[PDB]
């Protein structure tokens, strides 16, 4: 968990009819994948 | 030459000459968005570096953390080409550190030129406008499973729009808990020693600086691909046109020919 | 070559080039004077390859199990195969190799085509 983990949450709340760009920021798609010596463990989503 | 050849050729080309300028559209009425966005970043970007100027926070006196700032889509122009060049050519000096990359087009000159260096990628977000959720959530990985921590040093690579027809590869610096309480003009500003300030204030800092950097990035982007596809539906127009010549030399020389045979025939 | 398939033997024959027999062929009729076709070839254009190259083929066991392999060779004008002539060898043979020139300066040697070289008979007449 991270700071910036805390105040996500808060700004999923301020979700709550005329939510206009408001939506876009609601939610993203992100798939992140580590890597070694180039070779890749499996990408999971964030 | 052949009769359909040169039609079927001149389709794949005239669709093509509207398929680039469908996308100059998208990319030209997308900069509303862009030229917004980069404003609103930059602001709050003062309002949250004027802290970091007051205070005189700087480096410490061999690891650094470096973070890429592209997208996965294509079509934007060298982009993606000058930005890995800067990085590398800042590499170059420091080979010991390790790379984060966002954005798969970065990931392509990184895996050329350092291989073993990418320790960590970031795919298919280059879409749209970046938000917070999604660099914040970058930042979380970036803390959790590369320890961002733990370096000494942190590097920002990204995109800045200094003109709406170029781009220019930039650099910012991130500084970790121990480099912020650390700052020579630090004391100037009263902070409870206790409630873990310079923690949170670099966990914030990693994740705000991530989408004012992604904000102009994929701002001078979509400024960069409106140029890049204006010169392709032009450059669509010499071939649409060119071949579209060339179609009626044919055509003319097929309902000839296909006659020469029937005259000749006809004489007997 | 027929003698050798006739007398259980095997012959592999090669006509080369194709595209030039035709040619003169087309000559001959046009100087007698009969009726020209498509591009000037002779009505009977498709007849002059299909009688040719169907005498290439594999007998029986009761007449000897000889036989007569065919490799026609036609030559074609700015890739196209959908030229009269070349469409006409085309629907005769059992097969086509059909060699790009893009192919082979690009490296590929002999240029040979897997999309649209195939051989009817297959595996067929193909080493286990």
């Amino acid at each position: 968990i991270s700071y910036a983990a805390y105040l996500n949450v808060a700004a999923q709340a301020i979700r709550s009819e005329l939510q206009t760009s408001v939506l876009n920021r609601s939610q993203t798609d992100a798939f992140y994948t580590q890597y070694k010596n180039a070779s890749e463990p499996t990408p999971i989503t964030k | 030459a052949t009769l359909k050849e040169v039609e079927m050729r001149l389709k794949s080309i005239k669709n093509i000459e509207k398929i680039t300028k469908t996308m100059k559209i998208v990319a030209s009425t997308r900069l509303s968005k862009a030229e917004k966005a980069k404003i609103s970043a930059k602001k709050m970007d003062e309002a949250e570096q004027l802290f970091y100027k007051n205070a005189e926070t700087k480096n410490l006196d061999p690891k650094e953390l470096i973070v890429a700032i592209t997208s996965d889509k294509g079509l934007c122009g060298s982009i993606h080409s000058q930005l890995a060049k800067a990085v590398r050519r800042h590499l170059n000096d420091q080979p010991n550190a390790d790379i984060v990359t966002i954005g798969d087009k970065i990931k392509m000159q990184l895996l050329r030129t350092h291989p073993n260096n990418i320790k960590l990628s970031i795919n298919g977000i280059g879409k749209d406008a970046p938000t917070f959720q999604e660099s914040a959530l970058i930042a979380d990985k970036l803390l959790s499973v590369m320890k961002a921590g733990t370096y000494p040093k942190i590097s920002i690579f990204y995109n800045d729009p200094v003109s709406s027809l170029s781009f220019e590869p930039s650099e910012k610096p991130i500084f970790n808990a121990k480099t912020i309480e650390q700052s020579p003009s630090f004391g100037k500003f009263e902070i409870d020693t206790d409630a873990n300030v310079p923690r949170d204030l670099f966990e914030y800092t990693l994740a705000n600086q991530m989408l004012t950097a992604m904000a102009q990035g994929y701002a001078a982007e979509i400024s960069a691909r409106r140029n890049a596809m204006d010169n392709a539906s032009k450059n669509a127009g010499d071939m649409i046109n060119r071949y579209s010549i060339l179609y009626n030399r044919t055509r003319q020389a097929v309902i000839t020919n296909e006659l020469v045979d029937i005259i000749t025939g006809a004489s007997s | 070559g027929e003698w050798f398939r006739d007398n259980g033997k095997h012959a592999l024959i090669v006509y080369d080039d194709l595209s030039k027999q035709a040619v003169a062929y087309r000559q001959l009729s046009l100087l007698l004077r009969r009726p020209p076709g498509r591009e000037a070839y002779p009505g009977d254009v498709f007849y002059l390859h299909s009688r040719l190259l169907e005498r290439a083929a594999k007998l029986s066991e009761k007449e000897g199990s000889g036989s007569l392999t065919a490799l026609p060779v036609i030559e074609t004008q700015g890739g196209d195969v959908s030229a009269y002539i070349p469409t006409n060898v085309i629907s005769i043979t059992d097969g086509q190799i059909f060699l790009e020139a893009e192919l082979f300066y690009k490296g590929i040697r002999p240029a040979i085509n897997v999309g649209l070289s195939v051989s009817r008979v297959g595996s067929a007449a193909q080493v286990k």
